[PDB]
RNA sequence: AGGACCGAACCGACUAAUGUUGAAAAAUUAGCGGAUGACUUGUGGCUGGGGGUGAAAGGCCAAUCAAACCGGGAGAUAGCU
RNA sequence: ACACAGGUGGUCAGGUAGAGAAUACCAAGGCGCUUGAGAGAACUCGGGUGAAGGAACUAGGCAAAAUGGUGCCGUAACUUC
RNA sequence: AAUUCCUUGUCGGGUAAGUUCCGACCUGCACGAAUGGCGUAAUGAUGGCCAGGCUGUCUCCACCCGAGACUCAGUGAAAU
RNA sequence: CGAUGUCGGCUCAUCACAUCCUGGGGCUGAAGUAGGUCCCAAGGGUAUGGCUGUUCGCCAUUUAAAGUGGUACGCGAGCUGGGUUUAGAACGUCGUGAGACAGUUCGGUCCCUAUCUGCCGUGGGCGCUGGAGAACUGAGGGGGGCUGCUCCUAGUACGAGAGGACCGGAGUGGACGCAUCACUGGUGUUCGGGUUGUCAUGCCAAUGGCACUGCCCGGUAGCUAAAUGCGGAAGAGAUAAGUGCUGAAAGCAUCUAAGCACGAAACUUGCCCCGAGAUGAGUUCUCCCUGACCCUUUAAGGGUCCUGAAGGAACGUUGAAGACGACGACGUUGAUAGGCCGGGUGUGUAAGCGCAGCGAUGCGUUGAGCUAACCGGUACUAAUGAACCGUGAGGCUUAACCU
């Protein structure tokens, strides 16, 4: 089905009469207001961009303003695409929106994951770091050897390396669905799903399940 | 990494970083107007502010605890006799930040922090 | 936030005991065997933290036989289901984790409202 | 638990100071303490315990420091590490009695005898 | 460590293309005194958005 | 009394780390060994190069030593580059 | 070679704690070591603290960690007593 | 054996596992009596081994504090 | 040889298939279980220790297995120096001796600030044809591709028994990768307390400086693993070995020649990420700019004034973003940081006063007082309105449409 897109909100645990402590993630999925629809004839592909949230208006721009006053004139943060296999959506918005993921049972969530920083390799990938005492002259968490003399006499494209860790886009998938409350517009979901509390979020149902 | 972590180094150890704020808050509360960097400033902000708004109320146990933090029986005084009363109502926002040019052996961002209901 | 921890509000238990650290109470725990289920008494001298809200724990250290065995205890769970105050301990810190290690140590009692 | 770990010994057959030599199960488990069988030397013995000193033998760990975790969140801890001495070929418990503390987690086939002669789980 | 061979002017002109200094391109006037500012300093002669807030 | 012990000044230099275009043409920092003796130290003096001096290492003789440094034979010679 | 982390003989020796010329803090006296301002990546250096296990490390317990004082008891093999 | 090539000699020990160590055997390639032989309390910044304790040596690293490294202003080299 | 560092180990790899495990088969002297041999198959995986310097080797114990080779017997401007490969010493042997040993033994200096290619990250400039603000298509590229144990089927098939199913399901782990910090912990020199020595604030009292944060005991945020979540799939297509159907050349025969069908962890997709500089520079939506003059060597072009738009950049408060850029929030129509208010937390009953005591000290006010980066609020402070850049309707060839 369309997923929708969530801001998170936190992390706590839920407590079941077993006491089995599940550690869910609320999620405030809040109504998600179509802006756009594409047909087969336009565009290749069948979607819809939807939008979430406020926009003070002030920071409005008025390409965005118009693309907002098409399919009626509400501002959201951002504009993302959900691709449609079969099922066909008007441009204006829906009321409820985690009323569709009610039904669902293991879900897939997509984030920016939080920055690391120029990630050194032990940290960056799970390198191990050299003998501390033994001699060891200034060597304890550096690279050690990245190629094989003459014979290739360059280094390959998919060198494990120092860099920048973090800030990309990361999918958990299969994550459980353990509670939906309409009212508050929250989704709490088993586990942990990426980023910092407060980020933006694409909540899907499950491609495996 | 640095992530929701407050507390500027301004490149000294933790004993050189507080004894400056104390000589600093001492030097702001005695002349109301300092010029200093502006991390400095900005830093200093965070220390000078809770000594008036602890010497909104006047007790034995608040003028040992600015004594405490301060170290200056001076300024003790001026917290809790000259100052104190001139910001009871101004709740918080004791200190102004103007920004000035630039200083001349190294280029650093230059301040002056004063104190809102400055005399002059 | 605040729609974060109403939820926690919703989950916390309004049943709970006030205990400082020191005192050496009973916790009844349900262990589900099978379809039975029965209440565990486990008595001990505290060493908790204070309600961080529905994350709530306590640490109690009883000698079984010859064993010093420290069970954490989450408050708000459903298997913790009486805390019983029992003896009350007067000492001087939150933490009594090195008073606890030393063997034949016990601390005293006090009733000074305290 | 991990190799090169002393254990005291539960049951009464096995004696006094044990040693793992090797973590069981998994190509390189690195650390196991809970319900896991682990292969045992036995660095010192009394002569009443039936095993002998530099005997090799199974043993299955009842008590960890680490300490297991349940399923609310809870964390038992025992203080000491200690063993029940198990047949290399049977993995059946060589000790008639069980002394100390046992768990829950070891309810699963052999150490169901385990926690029937233990006298607190 | 060193190099083989001496890089050329034509690349170290290449390198310094992005070393170069960036200009004010703007600068604030106060209303009381008609000086040019900073945008958020000081105007030299001792005024900030609108009042005199230095005496130096 | 002690070529006694523990240990500062003092004298030395056992391991490690940093340095290695260094702060330094052998140092610094943690630990180390002797420290009433065959100790250490100041000030002068004596021994001169196939010579000295050596609790002996081809150690030392001015950051130079299986033979110092300076000038001379000397533009030695070089079937080699 | 330097406004160089080295080397340089003697003399005086305050308080408190301390056996002490150790060391800690202070007197008197002299200084902050002639580049600074930020930010708080990897990595490097010098440190601090570590769950559980504890020499499995390694060529080797290298390094680190521990023990450490004064008083009273008590103390083995061997021995040139 | 500071010596034995074969050799990690053979046994017994110490460990789960011991080319090291310790103690015997003699089959001394190639010990042997001031070119000293055999022992020896004490002593050793000596060589080899085994324990107790202790710990980031290790499993497997994690966080923190300072000096650099990054940026900004000033002066401003090197090998090649 | 006017110099190409030598074994081993550590760290990090990559390729081949003469395949160790996992997959698919054929033959078996394959009843089952378990094997042997051969073919196809490189996607993933492929121990810890003792001895010794070791590659080796011997052993002890794992595992599904602990592959074989190449890569200067990979890897010293990555690390080590046990090894060899120096100068000291000693022993055995040879030589009269200096000395020697394809003998032994103890001891014995391993330097580089990265220009270029190469990678790993991250930017700037211009292009994509009027300028913008968004959202994407997917050409290509990368990541991921492992497995054990138990139970059902079933003690069934198979079997004289002993034993015991390459199908098909279910759970549960090991190693690995990714995220996260709700829990359990660690850290937490930026919180609280105890305490030794000394000095100071006149003194008592209360505090502060210094001694590794003086030593400690605890600890919020943040980060993190040892904590918890999640995943490597099922499919789909084309196939390898292989098994076939129909079927002649070769009235029989035959898996092949025309045809037709299955068949693998390999291939292509399916899962995730990057990605139009994809110069082949793509698509969709929206906003914005429609004034003159002079010269004029006409895809033509210049100069001048007027007007500068959508938007961007600069500046400032900053961020769970960051080496710097970059990116994200907010800028008085304002909650973007600091402060303030209330709470939460953490530490553990502050100072002061009174009481008991000879005093140390205790008890009461008192779970007091302090409290961090946290939560909810609040314009008290700083986020000033300018200004800057960006233009004024966008080139030539074949279409409906009406002139």
């Amino acid at each position: 089905m369309i997923g929708l897109v969530g801001k998170k909100v936190g992390m706590t645990r839920i407590f079941t009469e077993d006491g089995v402590s599940i550690p869910v993630t609320v999620i405030e999925v809040e109504a998600n207001r179509v802006t756009q629809v594409k047909d087969l004839a336009n565009d290749g592909y069948r979607a819809i961009q939807v939008t979430t949230g406020a926009k003070k208006a002030n920071r409005v721009t008025k390409p965005e303003a118009g693309h907002f006053a098409k399919a009626g004139v509400e501002a959201g943060r951002g504009l993302w695409e959900f691709r449609l296999a079969e099922g066909e959506e008007f441009t204006v918005g829906q009321s409820i929106s985690v009323e569709l993921f009610a039904d669902v049972k293991k879900v897939d969530v997509t984030g920016t994951s939080k920055g690391k920083g120029f990630a050194g390799t032990v940290k960056r990938w799970n390198f191990r770091t050299q003998d501390a005492t033994h001699g060891n002259s200034l060597s304890h968490r550096v690279p050690g050897s990245i190629g094989q003399n003459q014979t290739p006499g360059k280094v390959f494209k998919g060198k494990k390396m120092a860099g920048q860790m973090g800030n990309e886009r990361v999918t958990v998938q299969s994550l459980d669905v353990v509670r939906v409350d309409a009212e508050r517009n929250l989704l709490l979901v088993k586990g942990a799903v990426p980023g910092a509390t407060g980020s933006d979020l694409i909540v899907k149902p499950a491609v495996k399940a | 990494m640095r992530h929701r972590k407050s507390g500027r180094q301004l490149n000294r150890n933790s004993s050189h970083r507080q004894a400056m704020f104390r000589n600093m808050a001492g030097s702001l509360v005695r002349h109301e107007i300092i010029k200093t960097t502006l991390p400095k400033a900005k830093e200093l902000r965070r220390v000078v502010e809770p000594l008036i708004t602890l010497a909104k109320t006047d007790s034995v146990a608040n003028r040992r605890l600015a004594f405490a933090r301060t170290r200056d029986n001076e300024i003790v005084a001026k917290l809790f006799n000259e100052l104190g009363p001139r910001f009871a109502s101004r709740a918080g926002g004791y200190t102004r930040i103007l920004k000035c040019g630039f200083r001349a052996g190294d280029n650093a961002p230059m301040a002056y922090i004063e104190l809102v209901d400055r005399s002059e | 936030s605040n729609i974060i921890k109403q939820l926690e509000q919703e989950q916390m238990k309004q049943d709970v005991p006030s205990f400082r650290p020191g005192d050496t109470v009973e916790v009844k725990v349900w262990v589900v065997e099978g379809s039975k289920k029965r209440l565990q008494a486990f008595e001990g001298v505290v060493i908790a933290i204070r309600n961080r809200g529905l994350h709530s724990a306590f640490t109690v250290r009883k000698i079984s036989n010859g064993e010093g065995v420290e069970r954490v205890f989450q408050t708000h769970s459903p298997v913790v289901d009486s805390i019983s105050v029992k003896r009350r301990g007067a000492v001087r810190k939150a933490k009594l984790y090195y008073l606890r290690e030393r063997t034949g140590k016990a601390a005293r009692i006090k009733e000074r409202l305290n | 638990i991990q190799e090169q770990t002393m254990l005291n010994v539960a049951d009464n057959s096995g004696a006094r100071r044990v040693m793992c030599i090797k973590v069981l199960g998994g190509s390189h488990r690195r650390y196991a303490g809970v319900g896991d069988i682990i292969k045992i030397t036995i660095k010192e013995a009394i002569p009443r315990g039936k095993v002998k000193k530099g005997d090799v033998l199974k043993a299955v760990v009842v008590r960890t420091k680490k300490g297991v975790r349940r399923p609310d969140g809870s964390v038992i801890r025992f203080d000491g590490n200690a063993c029940v001495l198990l047949n290399n070929n049977s993995e059946q418990p060589i000790g008639t009695r069980i002394f100390g503390p046992v768990t829950r987690e070891l309810r699963s086939e052999k150490f169901m005898k385990i926690i029937s002669l233990a006298p607190e789980v | 460590a060193v190099q083989q061979n001496k890089p050329t002017r034509s690349k170290r002109g290449m390198r310094r293309s992005h070393d170069a200094l960036t200009a004010v391109t703007s600068l604030s006037v106060d209303k009381t005194s008609g000086e040019k500012h900073l945008r958020h300093h000081i105007t030299a002669d001792g005024y900030y958005r609108g009042r005199k807030v230095i005496a130096k």
